[PDB]
């Protein structure tokens, strides 16, 4: 089994408050009838691409907005030196379908990731779109040719290869629709969850009463779910070889396994590490999140019961739908698949197709 | 005597005054004249009610309002000199005459019971309490909200502290009586019930 | 026959031990619990259960703290005070989704919802409007506090 | 493995009196299923602001307020002799930023944290007013391409460089914006502190393991410094500089306690136990107590076991490249790693200041 | 003398499709009290003044039908709904005895799902004042038009 792979990782967590909503109040869901803390999938997503990690091992991420005056100013200092302000300047409206002229504030149809080496290309083409000049629908219909050329450029921002992007407006519309390749999961707690209250108050140090505030926050043993659909990440990336892609795979599982979102750790510090991260191969992505569909109940804390949970429910699902696969395991506890003392080990399991 | 664990529903459950009209209802006697039993609420919410562990001198009979899911018959044998432990929910007070000059009923001027709010003064409140019958060994003062009631035409406090420990016995009668008559003020209440355990 | 304003300055005036009871609350129906309330709402509805609900309702509000709702007098040249709906518009701290999802509750649930506004917006507004719409709280009473939401942020 | 620096304690002492509601009970979180006695960050932070050893060691704490009416009567009182007032009324109803009309009643969205030194340095820098006077506005603009310098009157304010304030209705929103430079966990016990005790079924064994502490309580206490963040709030400055506040930090976290009351074992030693360790990554070891630390003779000895096994388990499966130190003294208890052991907090403070030498 | 323009219709055109989609998934006219996009719709002509809400209700009610079920012809009067929706020829005169038998909030629904099933042409301003009345002799005069108009084109 191969070409799907699936992280599991089971992280437990310190009184916290990882994510919140627009009234400070600590994100949920009901799973099994019962509350669980819900950490957001795009806030995993967002703690990964400007982790330091990221920039080390993966490098540039894509930066999104819709101030396409302020975009207009980064790009011209940035390829300025490469090619000509004018061409730029046409180049971002060939890409948007927007202005042009020098106003103070351009704004976009919606948040989109931008790439600088995808539209230094685009300048490089539009380079050549200078010489007839063919019209600008010419030159669209040109390109419709080699999108995985367009793809290849897509090396030097990643985060869009695992998430995509969608386009609504200019010539994106048509060459900029990116699909896949990483389906992750929203982070849910593997028990029930009654939120604690934090009755802070902020000390007025010329005056001796005062009125309290309220801050929700909970400990909790979560669950993060991944999945690499590597054909579509080669595709994402211009066809690229596919040992490139497992390389990547090995440094999102590492940053599924460390990266914690930075919400309230200044003053609650979560800055715990995972317990427990499974890897395993594929023809059809499975998530073990039904493991915990009964709400683990604490014998000696909820960590251990979680992890014997999911072994077992793993246990009956492989040998319920036959699952063939290779299966990798690294846990903190040695306790009751293939068993990897380290996390590096695990990492370098995966970039070897998880042969030996 | 008969130590029991029962819940009273919601419904009958608002403050501590029906909860002490609730429990009552286990034991059909007018007028006993009663209380012979103590207890003390252990959780609070619903469903199916309050729990609530019962000391008694008679068995309980469920009512609709008020289900008991375990009786026991016991005999407190204690030795002498044996480390235990204990837990107690009760009134730390102080009986003073009102600095505001309200009048009781006598035309006299009021009295006023007061909490102690300083951990010294609960611990040894608790000790002087206990006093020859044992020694804390250590001790846990336990904070506790404010408790407020109702009825019959008054709206009244009671603050609890929760003291739970390890103490030794000195001697064994004494302790005995404690248990079996409680300590301190608002036994009503949900106070007084002095639960012990061995280490 | 209808709740004075009164109830807001006892509100104000009362001591943080009670307001400290109070505040710590999650449905109207759990505020009959507590004495306080009683004591506090004594003279203005009980034992005429018509104005009971709405009693619940309002202490529920005023629930939310001590100095959170900031109560400003109709100006003359207003000819009616700032509006529930307005002053949330004003505050600027609400996204009009969850006035939506107000507008969507039912029963015990839309004041807690409505509370969980209070606390975050810190509104101004004229307290005998909120207090009317908060007796009668009818479906007419919610649209209209959208209308008054929507209507100031597309206005203004 | 270096710019971020974990500070892990275990420090025992009341579980009654440290940080309470408004409703007269001792603040708590619910850990591993089970319920534990906790102190707040702020209660910590605060705690140590207003410490003696800040004063001594640190220098003078921020005074964190909303009265500017106040405000004016203290800057005016210690600085008039250096600036002149309408001056002073200037910069501060510029820098809040409402006007001061000596109407004796100004609040402005606070509380905030203000330092002396800062305000004098805006006093010494409004004097450009006494030139042409330039557009406020520009000034700002001139002040904003070069915030560092501000940055570097924090020394006198360090407690801001750690813990960071904000800005909403000031200029200062734009100047005053400071994040870092320290995180600081809520302080939780390491082990269940009410009684787990079935008193139903006990009074049948009242004729006949570990024993249970009351008064005392281990609770684990975590801090992280990131000296890169640190030295940028400082203003530029000296790493090593930031490693002497970092363990000053240390000792603080390592022996204070709210109400300033001391340890139930202060009397015998500094602490009861430290652990410092450099790394890229902050590491949390609250996981080390997930499952909970059930008496063995007392509290405090399980916590360290518990504690030392958690970080060979972490240190050997994640990296264990960092430099770390300890401090335990507890009783013939090994973490099988490559830890630098101390004999005194001294010694382990000195260790930190050499930057892990 | 309050009237309310055609340029509603013109603005139901122009609106964009979110805004639509949100009035179209609409059962009665007050669950189209509950949705904002109306209020952002509708304030101009406009809602603030209750002598035009229901009017107004029953207008962006029918409107809600679709951007291009009502079919706008200028006109000596122009088409009327009831020669309109006889026009069509997809509309039985039964479902019109329904229609002024109906009570209240349900003529108006049962009137809405006619016009979708028509898609019928008229001139505008006249079934908006029907509408802004829609008294007794408004629903008998409708039936007139559709009986009369089928009556002479068969």
């Amino acid at each position: 089994m191969s070409n799907f792979i699936n992280i599991h990782v089971l992280i437990s967590h310190s009184p916290s408050c990882l994510n919140r909503d627009d009234m400070n109040m600590q994100k949920d869901a009901i799973f099994g009838g019962k509350r669980r803390v819900r950490i957001s999938s795009q806030s995993l997503k967002r703690a990964m691409r400007k982790s330091g990690y990221y920039a080390q091992n993966i490098g540039e991420s894509s930066l999104r907005t819709i101030h396409l005056a302020q975009l207009r100013d980064v790009l011209r200092q940035k390829l300025g030196e490469r090619f000509d302000q004018k061409i730029i300047d046409k180049t971002l409206a060939l890409l948007s379908g927007k202005s042009v002229d020098e106003a103070e504030k351009i704004s976009a149809d919606a948040v989109t990731p931008w790439v600088v080496g995808e539209i230094a290309w685009f300048c490089e083409q539009v380079a050549k779109a200078e010489a007839d000049n063919l019209d600008d629908k010419k030159l669209l219909k040109v390109l419709k040719e080699d999108i995985a050329a367009i793809r290849v450029n897509l090396q030097q921002g990643v985060d869009i290869a695992l998430s995509g992007r969608m386009a609504t407006s200019g010539m994106m519309t048509e060459l900029g629709k990116v699909d896949g390749a990483m389906s992750i999961a929203h982070a849910i707690t593997t028990h029930q969850v009654d939120s604690d209250i934090d009755w802070f108050t902020a000390v007025d140090d010329l005056q001796e009463s005062a009125h309290l505030g309220t801050q929700e926050f909970s400990s909790g043993v979560f669950y993060r779910y991944a999945n690499i659909n590597l054909a579509q990440l080669q595709e994402n990336l211009g066809g690229a070889s596919r040992e490139q892609a497992l390389e990547i795979a090995t440094h999102v599982v590492h940053m599924l396994a460390t990266e914690v979102p930075g919400a309230k750790q200044r003053t609650y510090a979560a800055f715990n590490p995972a317990d427990m991260v499974m890897v395993n191969f594929s023809d059809m992505p499975l998530s073990m999140a039904n493991a915990f569909e009964k709400a683990v109940k604490a014998k000696d804390g909820f960590l251990q019961p979680s992890i014997q949970a999911f072994n077992q429910y793993w246990d009956r699902v492989a040998n319920g739908y036959g699952l063939n696969g290779a299966a990798a395991q690294f846990s903190l506890s040695d306790v009751d698949v293939k068993q990897m003392p380290t996390l590096e080990q695990l990492k370098s399991w995966v970039r070897n197709n998880g042969e030996a | 005597m008969y130590l029991s664990k029962v819940i009273i529903a919601r419904a009958w459950s608002r403050d501590l005054y029906q909860l002490h009209q609730g429990l009552w209802h286990l034991f059909p006697n007018r007028p006993d004249a009663a209380r012979d039993f103590l207890f003390h609420v252990e959780k609070r919410n619903t469903p199916e009610g309050c729990h609530v562990l019962l000391q008694s001198a008679q068995m309980p009979v469920s009512t609709a309002v008020a289900t008991v899911i375990k009786t026991k018959q016991v005999e407190f044998q204690l030795q002498v000199g044996v480390p235990l432990y204990f837990r107690l929910r009760a009134n730390p007070i102080k009986t003073i005459l009102d600095n505001q000059k309200r009048l009781d009923s006598k035309g006299n001027i009021k009295r006023c019971r007061v909490p102690l709010i300083k951990e010294a003064e609960q611990i040894a409140w608790l000790q002087r309490k206990l006093g020859n019958a044992a020694r804390v060994e250590d001790v846990h003062p336990i904070s506790e909200r404010p408790q407020y009631f109702s009825g019959d035409g008054k709206s009244g406090k009671i603050q609890t502290v929760c003291f739970e420990g390890v103490l030794t016995i000195n001697d064994a009668p004494a302790l005995i009586d404690l248990v079996q008559q409680g300590i301190g003020p608002a036994k009503s209440m949900g106070c007084g019930l002095l639960s012990l355990a061995p280490l | 026959e209808i709740d004075a304003m009164a109830l807001y300055r006892a509100w104000q005036q009362l001591d943080n031990g009670s307001c400290a009871q109070i505040r710590r609350v999650s449905e109207p129906d759990e505020l009959r619990d507590i004495p306080a309330f009683y004591r506090l709402v004594q003279p203005f509805g009980w034992e005429n259960p018509r104005h009971q609900q709405a009693l619940l309702r309002m202490v529920f509000c005023l629930s939310a703290g001590k100095n959170v709702i900031r109560h400003q007098d109709k100006k003359s040249e207003q000819t009616t005070g700032i509006s529930l709906g307005r002053a949330l518009a004003n505050s600027g701290r609400i996204n009009e989704r969850r006035i939506f999802q107000l507008i969507r509750a039912d029963r015990t649930a839309d004041m807690v919802q409505l509370r969980r506004l209070l606390t975050h917006a810190e509104p101004v507004l004229d307290w005998p409007l909120m207090a009317r719409m908060l007796t009668w709280w009818g479906k007419r009473e919610r649209q209209q506090l959208l209308e008054d939401f929507v209507l100031t942020t597309n206005k203004n």
